[PDB]
């Protein structure tokens, strides 16, 4: 029913997705439903202040689609199963989208910040887990869908935004439905 | 810190012979194992490997068998198919990997490098060319 | 400072009709001029190109005649075709480019888009599609 | 006949070397004997002191070669030129070479010394010029070639060592004989 325009969970090698502070996202190795090794991306920056990590995901074509939807695989880590338990230690994170009919996005043209990035949403996790477990604690990792606008231009961009959680990027895709509602 | 990549490949030559590899990685650093592809040209014939994670026992015994911690599928030979470890207390992700300071960690793989043999369970290359890994960690 | 890469497309749209493009690049910037590799979604064809830095006086009658210092020929559809420019005064590549501060460098292209148009020398779509870049430098 | 195992004057692109310090070489378009757009790298920090600056090459396959052959063209400014006259300026620079069965190179681990990068040979200018002439003094352009031991792993990187000049790595070239004399 739907077409898929990008999946991560595909990988098996760097994603070579553009991180802004280096000091933020880190690309790790992590596993899936089906203990299949797959890429994420991660941050936990609870013990510094004055957070805004935000990870940007390469070129997308637009294929034809008008409205693109995002489905995000991720889990967050409860503040409290961290030795360290200073303030903030934040829980949601904010997924912008850029448009462009050329590649052209360098490590700093497309500005770092919600100005020329559209945002799409902010994205709750409603599950945090305090020990991980490999293959089980299914309901323990978070799916959050979301889709943004008509878009016309060729391609786009995502791009998340962290404030200061301990979060983990373990899939991503993005697609459009093939099909009216 | 990265550290140096290593390339789980027959001729990897740091695998060495009746003992494997050592590394001492330290909470903060990554890294990347990695089964290589097939070139057009120059690789003769693709390595099958199934790498898995297990305790001492298990390690020197060469046997995956009971339970074991998955990490690659090397089972792709137009793609390189790796694993990032990150050597980490505590994983901000469910389903993610933990280590903890002063302890071991052997890294094996009871393929004999081929496909017909991707999932045996005891000993060959593990057996064979020796090809385990063993992470002091702290 | 790296500035924005500048797609050299018919849909680069940065191309405002009248004047074309103008940036202010500073020395020691650096900025690629890049002719995309082709879109297999849509009617997307590749938009073949020989692109120019000439005369203001050329910029203006959109004509390549004469005076010439290529940068791009896009005619390889199967890949990216990039120019690296350095805004420097002194350049240590005999054969390099040297942007003196203060002064406008124009960049334009007379093609038409096509083949049997990538080797036209006046008007294209410099007149067409406003195609034009006037940088200055300071 | 020669068996050409990397060019560079064919990328049209970015060719993606390794700059150790970012301050030091950096990648730049520019032009060969016949007008055509080629990617080179270039140095040139007569201003600054303790200069040390590496560029490394991606994986080059040995594909059967034994002794490596390794074509330069390069131009230097004559010091005399630079508007600010510093007074050293270096007219040489180290072609030096790292073997290994698989690519491995991070940004750190085939250290930057020359221990570990065994020296080819100190590659010296012949001519250096004053006037950026396109297409014209053909003979300013300097090309020296060098070679090394038997190479007997999968493959091997390159890397030119700066000192201290004003230079550009116009051209590179490796290769090998099929046939013995």
């Amino acid at each position: 029913a739907e077409e898929t325009l990008m999946d991560s969970t595909t990988a098996t090698a760097e994603l070579g997705w553009m991180v802004h502070p280096p000091s933020g996202w880190e690309e790790v190795s992590g596993y899936d439903e089906n203990m299949n090794t797959i890429r994420t991306y991660q941050v936990c920056n609870v013990f510094e202040s004055s957070q805004n990590n935000w990870l940007r995901t390469k070129f997308i074509r637009r294929r034809g689609a008008h409205r693109i939807h995002v489905e995000m695989k991720f889990s967050v880590r409860d503040c409290s199963s961290i030795p360290s338990v200073p303030g903030s230690c934040k829980e949601t994170f904010n997924l912008y989208y850029y448009e462009a009919d050329f590649d052209l996005a360098t490590k700093t043209f497309p500005n770092w910040m919600e100005n020329p990035w559209v945002k799409v949403d902010t994205i709750a996790a409603d599950e945090s887990f305090s020990q991980v477990d490999l293959g089980g604690r299914v309901m323990k990792i978070n799916t959050e869908v979301r889709s943004f606008g008509p878009v016309s231009r060729n391609g786009f961009y995502l791009a998340f935004q962290d404030y200061g959680g301990c979060m983990s990027l373990i899939a991503v895709r993005v697609f459009y439905r093939k099909c009216p509602r | 810190i990265v550290l140096e990549p290593i390339y789980w490949n027959s001729s990897n030559s740091k695998f060495l012979p009746g003992g494997g590899l050592v590394l001492y990685p330290q909470i903060g650093d990554k890294l990347d194992i990695i089964c290589p592809k097939v070139d057009s040209k120059t690789v003769g014939q693709y390595e099958y490997y199934k790498v898995y994670m297990v305790d001492k026992d298990q390690a020197d015994r060469c046997t995956i068998k009971k339970e074991n911690t998955p990490l690659l599928n090397c089972a792709r030979p137009d793609q390189d198919v790796k694993f990032t470890i990150k050597f980490q207390e505590f994983s901000p992700n469910l389903w993610g990997l933990e280590f903890q300071k002063n302890k071991d960690y052997y890294i094996i793989s009871t393929s004999n490098g081929s496909l017909e043999g991707l999932d045996n369970q005891e000993g060959g290359v593990c057996q064979t060319r020796a090809m385990k890994i063993l992470m002091k960690v702290g």
